[PDB]
């Protein structure tokens, strides 16, 4: 979604229509969509200040463009009102970007027209700077939450060989409050499930026969609990390993499992609670970033137009919505229409008129 | 890159910038003059009124 | 700016570079040297032709300084 922003010297009033309405001469013979660009009438002093401003604005432009695209990607990562294949951008001014740009207005609320450009630029720069820091910090904190939540999901992921037992083991799975006995959980591949049941009773001296049962099963193995004499556990786990059974390092612990369950429940709720305010925060920041973005471009237009054509500052600036495969024709038309003013001052960027691209 | 007509145009443009700059500078000068008017008037009159009050 | 010593190697582009920085806000001074002097860097005698712009703006004067430094031009007239 690319739009072209241009400005003509405006010597004659026909320029208002030549850039829009003159089907005989206008864009793709009046096939490209164009609209009026609303610009404030601001004060200029000497040409060197304008030169400074031009440099400053080019830098501010690049900065904000980066910031607004970054935050757009942040929301893409959030997956709310903007995706990479659909919903390519967010609303600006409460309208879609296509609508915003097409009916783009100067935000005099933020940039009073009675101020000098230096101050206007400084004000915008400060706004977008604050927005950048606010959302960078917020996004980082959110990403850290997402990180920890995924970390817990992974911790509670996997098969019985590695999966956390918080959701598997019950108090009724362990032999508790025994003086001599401990209950161990061992994973026996399902192919050898009966062998475990047959073999566990004879793996070590002084084990409790017929005590073996199954706590859980998965596609590869069964997790079984066995109660045994504490001192035989070394022989039990040793010989179990010899018969290719894997014992888990687990003992019943109500507090750790409860803590894990609530921590996951809390982090998921926290994710939802931040999401709520996340999308409102980021969408507002986007809106403002996009508004400022175009405001910056408008100022770049003002500065270049005045710098090249002099004052009074009456120029005919217009927006185009290029049509597919007509870029060449539009450039040829614009060149023939305006080449006589510069002949050589303005490939990669230099045209005989004020020209910027909008990358959407 | 310029014909005589365009050289003249470029000069007219510079002259325009010269005029705009001078106009702005003078306006700034008069505004500051008025601020200084009120500030110095205050300094002086308050200073001597104080001296008078002390003598009084 | 100054009627210096240039072979008119990049002056055709010097002027355009100036137009690129600002729209030719000030006229340039032109000169041509008959039987030019032997350029010290060249070590031999080449025709010299000068087209240099003077600016009143400081940002742009500094810009021109940088261009003149980068381009094959003679600039240090007082």
């Amino acid at each position: 979604t690319e739009f072209w922003l241009i400005s003509a010297p405006g010597e004659k009033t026909c320029q208002q229509t030549w850039e829009k309405l003159h089907a005989a001469t206008t864009k793709n013979n009046n096939l490209a969509v164009s609209s009026k660009f609303n610009i404030p009438d601001l004060k200029v002093g000497t040409l060197d200040v304008l030169v400074g401003l031009s440099d400053e604005l080019a830098k501010l432009d690049a900065f904000v463009e980066g910031v607004v695209k970054k935050v757009a990607q942040y929301m893409a990562d959030v997956l709310e009102d903007s995706k990479d294949k659909v919903q390519e951008n967010l609303l600006a001014s409460g309208v879609d970007l296509v609508t915003y740009i097409t009916r783009f207005q100067w935000d005099m609320a933020k940039y009073p027209i009675k101020q000098s450009l230096k101050n206007i630029s400084e004000i915008i720069a400060k706004g977008v700077t604050q927005i950048d820091n606010d959302l960078k910090s917020r996004a980082s904190a959110y990403n850290n939450l997402k990180g920890n939540l995924q970390n817990l999901e992974r911790k509670n992921a996997g098969s019985l060989l590695t999966r956390s037992l918080a959701e598997i083991v019950k108090k009724d799975d362990f032999v508790l409050d025994s003086e001599y006995l401990v209950t161990l959980l061992v994973v026996v591949p399902k192919l050898n499930h009966n062998d475990w049941i047959k073999q566990y009773e004879t793996l070590a001296e002084m084990v409790v026969p017929r005590s073996s049962n199954v706590l859980s099963e998965d596609q590869d193995s069964y997790l079984c609990n066995v109660t045994l004499f504490k001192k035989a556990v070394d022989d039990f786990r040793h010989k179990a390993r010899e018969n290719k059974f894997i014992v888990r390092d687990f003992q019943y612990n109500e507090e750790e499992m409860r803590a894990d369950k609530e921590e996951m429940n809390r982090l998921s709720t926290d994710k939802k609670k931040q999401f709520g305010p996340l999308v409102r925060w980021l969408k507002v920041n986007f809106s403002e970033a996009f508004i400022a973005w175009i405001h910056i471009k408008a100022l770049r237009v003002f500065v270049e137009s005045v710098l090249r054509y002099g004052l009074p500052v009456n120029f005919q600036a217009m927006l185009l919505q290029p049509n597919k495969k007509s870029v060449k024709k539009l450039r040829e038309v614009l060149h023939e229409l305006y080449k006589h003013l510069d002949s050589s001052a303005a490939q990669q960027e230099y045209y005989p008129y004020v020209y910027y691209k909008i990358d959407c | 890159a310029l014909s005589d007509a365009d050289v003249q145009k470029q000069i007219k443009h510079m002259m325009a910038f010269i005029e705009q700059e001078a106009n702005e500078k003078a306006e700034e000068i008069d505004a500051k003059a008025e601020e200084e008017f009120n500030i110095e008037k205050g300094r002086l009159v308050q200073t001597q009124r104080l001296k008078i009050m002390e003598y009084y | 700016f100054v009627a210096g010593v240039i072979n008119r190697e990049r002056i055709p582009t010097f002027e355009r570079m100036l137009w690129r920085v600002c729209r030719g806000n000030v006229f340039l001074r032109q000169a041509e040297i008959e039987n030019p002097l032997e350029d010290p860097v060249t070590g031999d005698y080449v025709h010299k032709s000068v087209f240099i712009i003077f600016f009143q703006g400081d940002q742009l004067k500094n810009r021109v300084k940088k261009i003149c430094e980068g381009f094959r031009a003679s600039l240090y007239p007082c």
